């Protein structure tokens, strides 16, 4: 129960709402100072003398518009073609507001109308918005007393408050800020796609394997307690794992993130394979033909041959018509948009190193912050369509990056689309609690104790889909009144009272585990030391299922058991928590080792007899099997689990053996 | 458009409450069964939002009548229907909850009225009201009041949910079960009694 | 426009566990396999060592390696309202 | 949510450019220093070169096709008295016949890509009205040409 | 099911402001009512302001992308009849093989959004020929990008 | 913008724009033909003698 | 036209069982029968004639 608090470090949306349809590099029609350039005119008039415009002979009296909205880009006129207006008007921003983008340009609507104007007036009644009247004329009159100097457009300068958000500028001439005419370069890059809310399923909301404070359920008699976690132990990866059984995680539900966080096999995986321009596609201009030429009809009367004098009934002289083919401004239409999405999809969710360093613009100071990543943008080449067209191959450039920050998740998207767009919100759910030994339990009559807490801060509790930090920027999450639903069976008083009996007794008692009941370490691996193997001393094991190691990063998480850690400054996918151990093919070989003896594979039922190779390539094309880099040492291995492949020959799973997080789901072979 | 003879509902979404009342004595529960113990809540009330599951208004005291009708969620646990179980037309498959978040009208300064086509958000490239060609420039927009990205407009989010074909579900039962021709409440004590007079 | 060239190639591979079982027959029957608790692996103590090797590596990362322990709880209720208990990570020298 | 164009599409103008000027060729052995007379072999009297920088054509592709998604097939099933129509063209009498009901179109711009950014949610505008009504059917777009079409 | 494109999509120019049209600023004082001079600190008439309607250049998006469509997914695995090899070119002579029908140049201006329109038919030619012989399968796709590209 | 017969100036800056569309199909099971449940024109199907 | 084949070496593999010998050496002679003798047949079994 509460309020969260998102900050100026979100945007569910990738593009713009602001003039997105207007030209990218073209500026505001403003003024600049050292001479003007820049002025544009929709509105119709019908004569202007001494007032702005004279729009209409209401009645008897005439009227000219007030300076509230005047020139609407709305409207503009009835005709498509090159026609003439004698009395036009349109605005002109003040020099307070510079050369600036109609791509992604916000405005205050202060007044009543929509037609935004100035905040500051005199002292009595600050109202009137200060918008010119200042009329504009032609080359065609400048001498005489008495002539006309009757202006062809009337320009209406605007003093209002305006703010950029959804763009940010890639590319700008000069350092200029006030007013310059060397803004003409000037374009638009929108802000990088990220979403804030919480991490799916509603994972890392409470604490799992954190005693410092524990998940305590004591008794108004009973001392003990429920919770007996430590660093070398998963919870946080149960949840997600033996629920993998009960249904895909992919159905749509709004409590729990039930679509768990999943990349797109078509963005992480490249389907190069050019495009279906094999069409010339056209933009032809207005409606045909642009050109005025004079066009006298003829006929024959006394001029028999060839020279005949002119028409009977001559039509009228203006004929714009083209004595050619009518125009047309050729495209290629399906070359276009695959530019724009396959050099976005990449190139953003690229660790920030390459990319680009203060040019003429504002700019943050550490590298993980959100509007440091924004202002950055690599060249459209490498990233670009011709990298390895006709491979479904995704290259050794893109594998190693968090391919789960990305524009479309199952789970990602659909928590900050639920939650509310925006930074302020009153939003209640029920909460989760997710512990093997507290799950299935049926509670007999009594008196009890339940005793919790939460890891509070903003950074590790909710996710980032571009990997921005929360706490870092600026975020604050504030909590009220935390409550219980309990739910349970109307059972019939007199079984309520005698059913108890099998739970009454210590013989049977409600028993749970974990389906990884497994115990983990930690230990770190940097740069440029590739081979780092475990050391335990003697120790009296007495089970063992098997083994499962995968990575994480030190960047993106830390060793945790609290909520208060400086070390957390990143805000992305953790393979800890979302089941996001993307970096899985980094093995080149494993060699498991026993107490103070040879390595464990000594019983030689393979073509390598101690280590495992993981990943060889293009070392002897026969230790890796069916075109696919993996050895037939660990091939055979992960059909070797839990499912029964390799002795009766090789098997094809059913619709239900590949459970959303096993193996053919997630991993596809690959050649370039 | 029909919602009945197609199978394709729509309008199960907008309800408030349905008192049942048999014959003006305590309501069809009588036991304090669930959370109200008069009324029947479908379409949740502003007043109290903590008590709502789901992300949006949606009432608990009735989050436990169609979720325990085709498949019993809500006694053994709060789990997940099979592929199965969810039906083409059932309770879970067409549903999808919704939540909204943009302006609001009475926390903000020169917020007063942004009108219907006094905008200038696009406009120039769009028409005026007709689908007509280029007619006016480009324009700074004023519309849709942002709290996203580098800006700051303060907002209030509306929780309205969304039910579609899905069948008002509930069984006629004490202990809320769907189970067998003869219902657990259906036919007991005093239940297959004579003719007594309904009024809802 | 014919052109030579050498192939590189290479699997992808992510979001799921490197799993090995723990039998003489190296597959997974049951919850404890033939070699979890056989005549060798039992009741004796004895310590993994290893040999491990990764494709080089960049940035300071935690390779996260899960050995496949066994922790399991009781309920018990002699009383109404008293819980006695009592938790177990048998491959880890825990229990009772 | 919004639109994804980040690189500007262009509708390239025939052949590249068209307002060119003429240019003539001149030879650095006549005059060796800042002067210059007729070269051997003349670049034509028609050498049709447009110096500097292509001439652009801005077509904004996502939004005004998005634009199109929300008025086509949603703009067009709404209440059905503040939906408008011009004044000039000859029209018939009901709502809910052919004549009234296609020449009818709201504007634009109303129902565009900007209408509540960010957030999955849909209005109380076209949900309180049968989602049957809409080109969205696949039931309805089976038979409707499957036993005729016309 | 047609092209579904009822708003207009244009491809406009550079910056919308484009015509080379001089204007200066006028001022009443010296003559009071209908008679101008000049106005107060004007700047140099250096201006090029569009003075009325901006230019559209049009274009039917969707009917564009749909010619695309119809014309690479189906027209060169046409029968051949219809298809005739170009003058002025020499090619390979060998049918089925990437230089003769490959090249050999068909026409768009029938596998086009109108053949049939709103009717769900597949042609009864393209159900002569394979469709698992074209240039976007499922069975190929998953091998040719699988062994290596070349 | 002219009520003028066929062609005049200003019908040069006129617009084409599609026509709604309209369905003519059945229904999900396309029932809409027979008084299956109408008490009026319902079916007796019974035998030759009872 | 374009394509030539040469594949360089062809090489044995298959996926046995590390067979425990209590009742592998049974199973052996089990399957050595005339009455223990496996038969195989296709979903359809079509004779072709072209």
């Amino acid at each position: 129960r509460g309020v969260l608090d998102r900050g100026p470090t979100f945007k569910p949306y990738s593009g713009t709402a602001y003039n997105a349809l207007a030209p990218k590099g073209a500026p505001n029609p403003c003024e600049w100072d050292e001479t003007h350039v820049f002025g544009q005119a929709p509105y119709s008039g019908i004569n202007i003398t001494k007032e702005g415009i004279q729009i209409g002979v209401e009645g008897q009296t005439p009227k000219y518009a007030d300076k509230t909205f005047q020139p609407e880009p709305q409207i503009g006129e009835s005709q498509w073609y090159e026609t003439e207006i004698n009395h036009a008007a349109g605005r002109v921003l003040k020099k307070t507001t510079p050369m600036k983008p109609c791509y992604g340009s916000y405005a205050k609507p202060t007044n009543e109308n929509g037609g935004q104007g100035i905040l500051v007036k005199q002292q009595n009644g600050k109202l009137e918005s200060q918008v010119e009247m200042q009329f504009f004329s032609t080359t065609e009159a400048t001498a005489g007393n008495g002539d006309n100097l009757t202006p062809k457009v009337v320009l209406y300068s605007e003093d209002v408050d305006i703010e950029t958000p959804d763009t940010h500028i890639s590319y700008m001439p000069t350092i200029k800020e006030g007013n310059s005419r060397e803004l003409m370069g000037q374009q638009s890059m929108p802000n990088r796609p990220n979403y804030i809310a919480f991490r799916d399923n509603f994972i890392g909301l409470m604490y799992y394997n954190s005693t410092g404070n524990m998940g305590v359920l004591a008794g108004q008699a009973s001392q003990l307690n429920a919770v007996v976690d430590l660093q070398d132990r998963n919870t946080e990866l149960s949840y997600q794992l033996l629920l993998d059984s009960i249904g895909d995680r992919t159905r749509y539900f709004s409590m729990w993130n039930q679509a768990v966080d999943s990349y797109d096999p078509d963005v992480r995986i490249i389907e190069n394979h050019g495009t279906e321009d094999e069409l010339p596609n056209y933009c032809f201009p207005l409606g045909g033909v642009i050109n005025t030429e004079t066009l006298t009809k003829v006929k024959p009367k006394t001029g028999q041959e060839n020279g005949w004098e002119k028409d009977a009934t001559e039509f009228s002289d203006k004929n714009e018509i083209r004595v050619g083919n009518n125009f047309a401004m050729e495209i290629n239409l399906n070359a276009n948009l695959w530019r724009n999405f396959l050099y976005s999809n990449i190139a953003l969710y690229l660790p920030d190193k390459l990319k680009y360093s203060p040019s003429n613009v504002k700019i943050s100071d550490n590298p993980n912050t959100y509007d440091y990543m924004n202002k950055r943008v690599v060249a459209p080449g490498l990233v670009d369509c011709y990298i390895n067209l006709g491979a479904r191959w995704s290259l050794d450039y893109m594998d190693n990056v968090n391919p789960f920050n990305h524009h479309r998740n199952a789970g990602l998207r659909y928590r900050s689309m639920l939650l509310g767009n925006g930074r302020y919100v009153p939003f209640h759910i029920q909460v989760p609690q997710k512990f093997f030994a507290i799950k299935n339990l049926l509670l007999l009559p009594g008196s009890y104790t339940y005793e919790w807490n939460f890891r509070k801060d903003v950074n590790m509790v909710l996710q980032s889909s571009l990997g921005n930090d929360l706490r870092v920027d600026g975020a604050s999450i504030k909590f009220d009144s935390i409550c219980l639903y309990a739910t349970f069976f109307p059972m019939a008083h007199n079984t309520a009272s005698t059913l108890e009996a099998m739970l009454r007794n210590d013989t049977n008692d409600q028993s749970f585990n974990d389906y990884l009941s497994a115990a983990n370490m930690l230990y770190p691996i940097p740069a440029n030391a590739t081979n780092v193997p475990i050391s335990i001393p003697s120790r009296n094991w007495a089970a063992f299922r098997g083994w499962a190691f995968t990575r994480l990063k030190t960047k993106e998480t830390p060793s945790l058991g609290s909520g208060y850690d400086p070390y957390y400054t990143y805000s992305g996918s953790i393979p800890y928590l979302d089941g996001t151990f993307y970096l899985n093919h980094t093995f080149k070989k494993v060699a498991i080792t026993f107490d103070s003896s040879v390595s464990w594979p000594g019983n030689d039922r393979l073509l390598t007899p101690n280590e495992f190779e993981i990943k060889r390539s293009v070392d002897g094309e026969g230790y890796n099997v069916a075109q696919c880099n993996m050895t037939k040492d660990w091939f055979l291995v992960q059909m070797l689990a839990n499912y029964n492949i390799g002795y009766q020959g090789f098997y094809i799973p059913e619709s239900y053996k590949d459970r959303m997080y096993s193996f053919f789901r997630n991993f596809q072979p690959m050649s370039r | 458009s029909i919602p009945y003879l197609d199978g394709t509902f729509y309008l199960n979404h907008t309800f408030k409450k349905v008192a049942i009342t048999f014959d003006s004595s305590v309501s069809w529960p009588g036991n304090d069964r669930l959370l109200t113990p008069n009324e029947f809540e479908i379409k949740r009330s502003v007043d109290g939002e903590g008590y709502n599951v789901a992300q949006c208004n949606m009432t608990k005291d009735w989050f436990l009548v169609q979720m325990l009708a085709n498949y019993n969620i809500g006694y053994q646990g709060f789990y997940i229907p099979e592929s199965y179980k969810d039906r083409m037309y059932s309770f879970f498959r067409n549903f999808q909850p919704m939540s909204r978040q943009v302006v609001d009208d009475t926390k903000y300064k020169d917020y007063q009225q942004v009108g219907i086509l006094h905008q200038h958000n696009n406009s120039g490239f769009v028409g005026y009201l007709a689908p007509t060609m280029r007619e006016g420039q480009a324009y700074p927009a004023n519309f849709p009041y942002p709290l996203i990205g580098k800006t700051a407009v303060d907002s209030i989010t509306q929780k309205k949910f969304l039910c579609d074909r899905t069948l008002w579900r509930i069984p006629f039962s004490s202990n809320f079960m769907s189970m067998g021709a003869l219902t657990d409440l259906g036919q007991n004590l005093l239940y297959a009694n004579s003719a007594h007079a309904l009024d809802m | 426009t014919a052109v030579d060239s050498i192939t590189q190639k290479k699997f992808l591979c992510d979001r799921t566990l490197w799993r090995i079982p723990f039998s003489s027959n190296f597959m997974s029957m049951g919850a404890l396999t033939d070699l979890g608790q056989n005549l060798l692996y039992a009741n004796s103590a004895h310590a993994l060592d290893m040999t491990f090797e990764v494709d080089p590596m960049d940035e300071p990362t935690l390779l996260y390696v899960l050995f496949e322990v066994f922790d399991v709880v009781r309920v018990h209720r002699p009383h109404r309202g008293v819980i006695e208990t009592v938790y177990l990570r048998t491959p880890f020298s825990a229990g009772n």
